[PDB]
């Protein structure tokens, strides 16, 4: 939850727009949709079957980690 | 010699014991003194194995009890046409099935709930539904609401006799054993009878109301203009103007010149081209030949006369030299035991459910079906997870039977016996199979996505590169596809458009096209084989592990529900049936999400979408072949790319799945603390809240107790199945009525 | 009669009736006074 | 034998005959305890007595109304009197609650504790608000004439009518109520239009009764 | 329409079928074929009243009629499928 | 225990072990009602007809037995003196009374000769058996007066009374078939036997 937080409002702050923070820091569609789901655009095409750049190693140990929790429930 | 046994008046009416809680049972009766009672009250209520140990106060509990579930059943079905008749815009769907949608619910002006009330179309406004009442209405030829309302009248009034009949045969006149153990009497009545009459019973709807009257509609004449029902039955002339066979009455059919009925009994195949449904003759000819097989097959065992069959000889004749005496003793414990046939009854009512649903997505039956997106995905889905679930109580109650009912003395050299005594070679090499379908199945992704990392996308399996065609089902879909011309020299049309052929398109949108079969088509297949041969390992093993094994040699003694036995010999949690039940749970869930993730994501890229007279434009663009490979692919273009609308639902008519989309996310995380933790640690933590209490002299009488091993972890599985079903509800409903 | 009361008596029963009561009486309130945040009054 | 409300069946056990109007009609044994019987014995009579007056009410009204002297039927007396006067709605209604609560918390309070109002907390009278039975509460203001303390029998033969004239008026005032539901007229019009074509004019022809 | 060849085909079969239950052949109600296909006789009846030296019934009739009707619809409509009447 | 001709495969009179509704005192009670309604509706089914041929009725009436007004779609008559449903409302209280006391004769055998009823009270005492009540309304004039007359006089009513059952069920499905009256059906029949049965209207 701190490092979620910090990191959102450094986002929000290094980006422009503080309303989005504290706008859409309210309620819990707010982070989902605009911290989890807006910010991993350039995550997961990291690699694609049209190419690849500098963050696909990035995005292969995105799912790594997946991979790691799964087995440990 | 097989007749009515019944006994009169067993067990009088009176409230007296419902004031007196937990009365069923001698330990649960003498009240609480924990709340570890108040778990047992209720765990142990249809337990009817648990009360007595007599077979025909059982018989009479279940056949009771059956008559309860009739009789909610209607409720529900009267409810359901209730709702149908008074808060829809049933009529005005019929006058246009396109652009309008289907709306049966209406909520309640308050705090700001009104917004759910989304704009249907046809001046109504209203909660979409998916459950495709509407298309069955309009196949049964229903074009009032005032017929609708008439429908749930009788449906109520059908609830009420069932209860009664209930309360009529537990109290007034009960059973005896000898009725029920008459097995063959019960099979012809039902083969015959229920089946075989139900069909024919319906045939004759078909072809007196719902051919004619889906005929003019399909015409293009409006609803109202239609000729009600009864003038068709009773104007023979305006059936010989729609099909002239009916001038000739029923002489064809007494004289066996039955060619002359080829105007409403057909054979025609593919589907209805201004409709997108089942030709409605071929429906009527299809339940006639279903009856006439059915009341043929129910004459085969004997009852009171000499002829038919009986059950013993039958079994006792089968016996071979690999099987010793055969099924020998087969018949002794199948008609003395309920949990036996509740096993076998639930394992092959599962598996029809899955066949229904396949059958009813490859060949939409229903009028304006197979253009309504969101009606074929709930179905296909719901139908899915109701097979899954019957089949995983199917294993539980097989290891109950092998638990409590078995008795070795009865049943010595047997085909139950020898699978018993070879036991270790059946799982080990189940285990082996798993492990081998799982590194190839889902290494085959793995690779995938490392090779499509790594900057070479030449050395992945796919339609390009390295490739692995399905070269069977391929011909197998060319062979159906191929069979009207010479393997069916009768039909018009293959059995439906997935063979191959022809595009269908109702108002724009398709029906059904085409579907051909690549390399990712291959993986997903093999993954599904893979789970479903994991979940028979489990539950399997839980049925034959279920009496004793190497590492407890007297698990028979413990009985079917228990913890363990207890951190010696190393540790032995989870050794009973019911937690293989338990895992067996799990997987099924897993199971399932890949089968109708798979049905989704396969349907929105490669059949559904638009006929913009330009080609086809699908929903998704047709990204299946190329995508479908890598995990990456999976997470991205299926749960990152098709969650947009379910995540922007807010402020919509659309904003409740939106909602309640984190809410199943929510019951889903916290299902992980019943599972993880352990129940000594909340038995501590209670233990100092009740000093707590015990300060301000609050101290409740009834004693705090954490709960038990056994049911933390049924409640951890319960909110785990219900989140995690919950989020594929919200997710699949926002994401198809939105963009479908 | 008696033990059908009594049967009334029971938790559950008389959580049902208790919490449709308390539901009820909240949004009945939130019928006739619609869209309450603050008291001033 | 007592005549029972459906001859053959024999009437329960809680229901003796040492009531008034006793046929055994109870099905689904509401008064098995005696108190709350008790307690519905006083309901009827109040139920009853309301419901004579009302009926009277009713009927008096509409033949004032079908003869041509501009009575209001009993659907519209409310609005005119109110209006015509000069009332105001509420005061009237809350002067009612007043007085109506005022008698029947005494009366509650006598049913709790059965001859307790008769101390003289009341401005000064004494005796005369003493009950004599359940929901019989004879004293110089209720039985002014003085016929329930002469002539025993012959009271009891009242108490029976009273009974049965009371459960014919509540099925009578329920028979005004769904009737101006089903017909939107006059009771007393309801009559002469059924006596004037007795074979056409019923509630089998409205088509709202038998919706068939 | 009586006299005509599906008339044959019926009264062939219902005949064929009634007389083989009656001279011994088929199963009736009192003879029962085994596991082998042989004439054994069975057991738990109804009790059944009617004089007959084979021991027929009316239950016989029923079901050799049933046999009779289901054989000869096979055959006509079978020969109508074909061409061959 | 009359008509009893050895009869019944399916095995429904066996005492041991029964019931509900299905025991011997009730099904035999339940044969003589049914035959005795059906015995009144044949004969009321065909007389209209055989009135109307012989010239004793008009023919405002002389219509079918499913066009009195029992079934509206297959037409009705108006010319009663009120409508159906007013017609239906007196049969309701009527039958209820008369189905109802019978009901409670049965229940309790001998309990209607007890509760004022208009003084018709002699009348409905019953007897020993239930399905023949007697008295001085139900047996007007003494019938038989004996023992072995009273079984002959039982045995005729059974008789008589399946086959007028069996009738009733022939004019139902007659009626169904060909559409036409059973006075009809037996007219056309008597004209031409070959070119007139059941097989030659198969339509
Ligand atoms: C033709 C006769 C017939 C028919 C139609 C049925 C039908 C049924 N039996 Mg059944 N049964 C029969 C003969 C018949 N049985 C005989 C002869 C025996 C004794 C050997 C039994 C013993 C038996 C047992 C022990 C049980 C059943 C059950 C059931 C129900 C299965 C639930 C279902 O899917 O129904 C689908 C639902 C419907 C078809 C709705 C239609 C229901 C109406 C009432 C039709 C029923 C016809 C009725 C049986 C005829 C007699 C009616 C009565 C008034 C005399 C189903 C209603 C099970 C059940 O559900 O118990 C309640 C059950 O536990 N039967
Ligand atoms: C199982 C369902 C079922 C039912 C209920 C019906 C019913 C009907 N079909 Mg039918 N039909 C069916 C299946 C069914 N069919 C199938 C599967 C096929 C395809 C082979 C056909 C093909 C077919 C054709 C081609 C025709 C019909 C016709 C008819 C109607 C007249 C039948 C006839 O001529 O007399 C048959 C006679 C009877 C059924 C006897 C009825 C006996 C009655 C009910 C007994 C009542 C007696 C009782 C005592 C009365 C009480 C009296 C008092 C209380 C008032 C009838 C409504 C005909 C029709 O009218 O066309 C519109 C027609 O031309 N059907
Ligand atoms: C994603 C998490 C995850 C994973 C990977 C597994 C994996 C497995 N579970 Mg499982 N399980 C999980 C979660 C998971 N489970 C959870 C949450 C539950 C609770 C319900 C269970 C409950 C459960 C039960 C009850 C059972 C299993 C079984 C199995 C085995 C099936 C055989 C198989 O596919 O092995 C193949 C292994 C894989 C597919 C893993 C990936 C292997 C990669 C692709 C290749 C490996 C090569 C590697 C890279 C080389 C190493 C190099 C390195 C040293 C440098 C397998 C070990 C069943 C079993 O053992 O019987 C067969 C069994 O009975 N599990
Ligand atoms: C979704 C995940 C989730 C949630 C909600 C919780 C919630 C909680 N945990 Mg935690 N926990 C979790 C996951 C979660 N945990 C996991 C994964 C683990 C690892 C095993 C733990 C391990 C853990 C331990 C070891 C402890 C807790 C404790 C607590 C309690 C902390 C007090 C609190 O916040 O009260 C807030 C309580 C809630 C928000 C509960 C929700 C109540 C709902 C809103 C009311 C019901 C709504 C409605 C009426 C339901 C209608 C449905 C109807 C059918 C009944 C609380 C019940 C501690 C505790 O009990 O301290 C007192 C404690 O000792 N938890
Ligand atoms: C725990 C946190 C919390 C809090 C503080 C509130 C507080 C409030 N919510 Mg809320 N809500 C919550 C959780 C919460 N809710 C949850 C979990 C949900 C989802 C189920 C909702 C869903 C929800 C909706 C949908 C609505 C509210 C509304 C309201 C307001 C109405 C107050 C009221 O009842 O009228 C005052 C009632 C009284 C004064 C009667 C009380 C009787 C006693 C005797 C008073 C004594 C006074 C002395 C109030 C500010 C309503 C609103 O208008 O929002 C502002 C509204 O429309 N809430
Ligand atoms: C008309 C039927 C009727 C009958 C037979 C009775 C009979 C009885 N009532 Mg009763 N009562 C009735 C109607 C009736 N009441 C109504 C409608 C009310 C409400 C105002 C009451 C209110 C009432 C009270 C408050 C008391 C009684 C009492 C009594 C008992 C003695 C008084 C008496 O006999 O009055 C004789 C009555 C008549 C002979 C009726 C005359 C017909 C009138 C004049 C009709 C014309 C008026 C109308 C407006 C027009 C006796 C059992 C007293 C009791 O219980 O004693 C212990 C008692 O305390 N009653
Ligand atoms: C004279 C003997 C005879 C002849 C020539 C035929 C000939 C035929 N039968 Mg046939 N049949 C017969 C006896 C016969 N049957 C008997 C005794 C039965 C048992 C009742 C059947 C039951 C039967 C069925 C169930 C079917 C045929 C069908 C057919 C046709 C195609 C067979 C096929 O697809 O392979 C063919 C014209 C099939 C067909 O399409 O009929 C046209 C079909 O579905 N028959
Ligand atoms: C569906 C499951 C089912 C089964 C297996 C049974 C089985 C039984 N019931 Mg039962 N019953 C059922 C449902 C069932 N009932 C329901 C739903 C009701 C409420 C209406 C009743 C009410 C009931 C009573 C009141 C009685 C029984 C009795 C009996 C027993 C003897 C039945 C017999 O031989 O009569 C043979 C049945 C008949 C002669 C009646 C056939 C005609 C009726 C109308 C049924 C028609 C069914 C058919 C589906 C209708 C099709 C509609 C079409 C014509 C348009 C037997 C144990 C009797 C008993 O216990 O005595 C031992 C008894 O007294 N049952
Ligand atoms: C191949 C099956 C041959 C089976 C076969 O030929 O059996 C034939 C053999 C015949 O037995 P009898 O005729 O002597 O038995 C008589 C009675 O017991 C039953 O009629 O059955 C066995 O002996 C059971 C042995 C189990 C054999 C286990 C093989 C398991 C394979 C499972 C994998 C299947 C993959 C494909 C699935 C679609
Ligand atoms: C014996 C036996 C033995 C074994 O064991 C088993 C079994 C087989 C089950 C059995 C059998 C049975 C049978 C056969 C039965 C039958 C029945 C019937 C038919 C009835 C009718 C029945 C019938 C009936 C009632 C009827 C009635 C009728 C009537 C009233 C009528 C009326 C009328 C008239 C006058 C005329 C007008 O315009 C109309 C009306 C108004 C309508
Ligand atoms: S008590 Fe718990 S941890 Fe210990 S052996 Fe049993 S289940 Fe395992």
């Amino acid at each position: 939850w701190v490092t979620f937080y910090w990191h959102w409002k450094h986002l929000t702050l290094w980006q422009g727009n503080v309303a989005q923070f504290d706008e859409s820091s309210t309620y819990l569609m707010g982070w989902l949709r605009d911290y989890l789901w807006l910010n991993s655009s350039q995550l997961i095409n990291g690699y694609n079957p049209f190419g690849m750049n500098s963050l696909s190693v990035w995005a292969w140990t995105f799912l790594f980690g997946h991979l790691i929790y799964a087995t440990g429930f | 010699k097989v007749k009515i046994a019944v006994d009169r008046n067993p067990v009088e009416t009176s409230f007296e014991k419902w004031a007196k809680p937990g009365h069923f049972s001698r330990t649960l009766s003498k009240g609480p003194n924990t709340t570890t009672w108040i778990w047992n009250l209720h765990a142990d209520a249809h337990d009817f194995d648990s009360h007595t140990s007599d077979l025909e106060e059982i018989s009479r509990k279940v056949f009771s009890a059956h008559f309860g579930q009739l009789g909610i059943i209607f409720i529900w079905l009267s409810g359901m046409y209730f709702h149908g008749a008074r808060f829809s815009n049933y009529e005005a769907w019929l006058s246009d099935p396109t652009h309008i949608k289907p709306s049966a619910q209406v909520v309640w002006p308050i705090v700001g709930q009104e917004i759910l009330n989304g704009d249907v179309g046809g001046g109504f406004q209203g909660i979409q539904i998916t459950s495709g009442f509407f298309q069955l209405w309009r196949a049964s030829g229903i074009t009032s609401e005032l017929q609708l309302y008439t429908t749930a009248i009788g449906g109520l009034v059908m609830a009420a006799a069932m209860f009664f009949a209930g309360w009529f045969h537990y109290h007034k006149a009960a059973p005896k054993l000898e009725w029920f153990q008459n097995v063959e009497s019960m099979l012809n009545h039902h083969l015959g009878g229920l089946l075989g009459l139900g069909s024919l019973a319906w045939a004759g709807h078909q072809i007196h109301v719902s051919l004619p009257v889906n005929k003019l509609l399909d015409a293009g004449v409006d609803p109202k203009e239609i000729p009600l029902p009864h003038d068709l039955l009773l104007n023979r002339a305006i059936m010989a103007d729609l099909y002239p066979s009916f001038a000739k009455g029923i002489a064809p059919f007494f004289t066996l010149n039955w060619s002359e009925y080829s105007d409403f009994l057909t054979f025609k195949g593919g589907l209805n081209p201004v409709t997108g449904g089942l030709w409605l003759s071929d429906t009527a000819h299809h339940h006639v030949a279903i009856a006439v097989l059915f009341l043929v097959a129910g004459h085969m065992y004997r009852t009171n006369w000499g002829i038919g069959h009986s059950m013993k000889e039958i079994l006792e004749a089968h016996r071979g030299p690999f099987t010793g005496e055969g099924h020998v003793g087969l018949y002794e414990i199948l008609t003395t035991s309920w949990h036996a046939q509740l096993a076998i009854n639930l394992a092959l009512f599962g598996s029809l459910s899955i066949i229904v649903a396949h059958h009813m997505y490859a060949m939409p039956p229903y009028p304006y079906l197979a253009t309504d997106y969101g009606t074929q995905l709930s179905l296909f889905t719901h139908h899915t997870w109701i097979g899954g679930f019957c089949i995983v109580g199917a294993g539980a109650h097989a290891a109950i039977f092998m638990v409590r009912d078995y008795d070795p003395t009865n049943n010595y050299n047997n085909l139950l016996d020898r699978v018993i005594r070879h036991r270790d070679a059946i799982i080990s090499h189940l285990n082996w199979v798993c492990i081998f379908l799982g590194f190839h199945s889902f290494g085959l992704y793995i690779h995938n996505d490392t090779m499509s990392a790594l900057g070479r996308p030449q050395d992945m399996f796919s339609d390009t590169a390295i490739q692995l065609q399905p070269v069977f089902a391929q011909w197998i879909q060319n062979t159906h596809f191929l069979a009207p011309q010479l393997t069916a020299p009768n039909a018009l049309a293959a059995t439906s458009l997935t063979w191959g052929g022809d595009l269908v398109a109702v108002g724009g949108k398709v029906a059904m096209m085409p579907i051909s079969l690549g390399t990712s088509d291959f993986m997903v297949h093999h993954i599904h084989a893979f789970t479903i041969h994991v979940t028979v390992l489990i539950l399997l093993k839980g049925v034959l592990f279920a009496r004793s094994s190497r590492l407890i040699p007297d698990k028979a003694n413990l009985g079917f529900r228990f913890p363990c036995d207890g951190p010696g010999r190393g540790g032995t949690c989870q050794v009973s049936a019911w937690d293989h039940v338990f895992l067996g749970l799990f997987w099924m869930y897993n199971s399932l999400s890949i089968v109708i993730f798979h049905f989704s994501w396969k349907m929105q890229s490669d059949v559904w979408g638009t006929v913009t007279a330009s080609g086809v434009s699908h929903i998704t663009g047709g990204n299946f072949a190329q995508s479908a490979n890598t995990i990456n692919g999976w997470l991205r273009d299926f749960l990152w790319a098709q969650s947009s609308q379910v995540i922007q639902s807010y402020g919509s008519a659309l904003s409740a799945y939106g909602l309640i989309f984190l809410g199943a996310h929510f019951v889903w995380a916290f299902s992980l603390m019943f599972l993880f933790s352990g129940r000594g640690y909340w038995q501590e933590l209670i233990e100092s809240i009740v000093w707590a209490h015990n300060k301000l002299k609050v101290a409740p009488a009834i004693q705090p107790r954490a709960l038990s091993i056994t049911q933390g972890r049924a409640v951890g599985v319960a909110h785990y199945l219900l989140g995690g079903i919950a989020t594929t509800w919200s997710f699949f409903l926002a994401r198809i009525i939105s963009v479908g | 009669m008696k033990d059908f009361t009594t049967y009334l008596s029971t938790a559950p029963v008389i959580a049902t009736i208790w919490f449709t009561f308390t539901a009820g009486l909240l949004i009945e309130i939130n019928r006739y006074f619609p869209d309450p945040l603050v008291f001033s009054f | 034998v007592r005549p029972v409300w459906f001859p053959g069946n024999p009437p329960p056990a809680h229901l003796d005959g040492s009531l008034a109007g006793d046929y055994g009609f109870d099905p689904l044994f509401l008064g098995q305890e005696p108190q709350t019987l008790k307690w519905y014995v006083q309901a009827e009579l109040v139920h009853g007595r309301f419901a004579m007056l009302g009926a009277a009410g009713i009927i008096l009204t509409s033949i004032g109304a079908k003869v041509g002297l501009g009575f209001p039927e009993w659907y519209d007396a409310g609005k005119v009197v109110v209006e015509k006067n000069n009332i105001d709605f509420p005061t009237l209604m809350v002067i009612q609650f007043y007085l109506m609560g005022w008698a029947e918390t005494k009366r509650w309070y006598d049913f709790k504790n059965p001859g307790s109002q008769a101390d003289g907390s009341f401005l000064g009278f004494t005796e005369e608000f003493k009950g004599l039975e359940n929901g019989y509460p004879g004293g110089r203001f209720f039985d002014p004439m003085g016929l329930s303390r002469g002539d025993a029998a012959k009271y009891q033969e009242y108490k029976q009518k009273e009974v049965k004239n009371g459960r014919l008026a509540m099925i009578a005032c329920l028979g005004f109520a769904a009737q101006y539901a089903a017909t939107g007229k006059g009771p007393l019009d309801n009559l002469a239009d059924h006596l004037a074509d007795p074979n056409h004019v019923n509630f089998a022809t409205n088509g709202v009764s038998n919706p068939i | 329409f009586i006299g005509s060849s599906t008339n044959l085909i019926m009264v062939a079969s219902t005949t064929a079928t009634l007389a083989a239950a009656r001279f011994g052949l088929a199963p009736t109600v009192k003879k029962n074929t085994t596991a082998g296909l042989k004439l054994v006789d069975s057991k738990n009846s109804a009790g059944v009243i009617s004089n007959d030296p084979a021991g027929f019934t009316i239950v016989d009739v029923l079901a050799m009629g049933a046999a009779g009707h289901g054989l000869g619809v096979g055959i006509v409509l079978g020969l109508k499928g074909i061409g061959a009447l | 225990l009359p008509g009893d001709f050895g009869f019944d495969p399916l095995g429904l009179l066996d005492p041991v072990n029964s019931g509900g509704f299905i025991e011997p005192k009730w099904l035999q009670y339940s044969e003589v009602i049914h035959a005795r309604w059906a015995m009144l509706g044949a004969a009321g089914c065909i007389a209209p007809e055989v009135l109307g041929a012989a010239g004793l009725i008009p023919d405002a009436t002389n219509i079918k037995w499913f066009e009195s007004g029992v079934i509206p779609p297959a037409g009705s008559y108006n010319g009663y003196w009120a409508d159906p449903y007013t017609i239906f409302f007196v049969e309701i209280v009527a039958m209820q009374f008369a189905e109802l006391r019978r009901l409670q004769d049965f229940r309790y055998p001998g309990s209607m000769g007890q509760q004022y009823f208009l003084g018709l009270e002699a009348i409905f005492k019953g007897s020993g058996d239930a399905a023949y009540p007697g008295g001085p309304f139900f047996n007007l004039f003494n019938l038989g007066k004996t023992e072995a007359a009273m079984k002959e006089l039982k045995l005729k009513e059974i008789k008589n009374g399946r086959l007028a059952m069996l009738a009733m069920l022939g004019y139902g499905a007659q009626a169904v078939m060909t559409g036409k009256g059973p006075f009809q059906n037996l007219v056309e029949h008597l004209a031409d036997p070959v070119n007139n049965n059941i097989l030659t209207n198969f339509a």
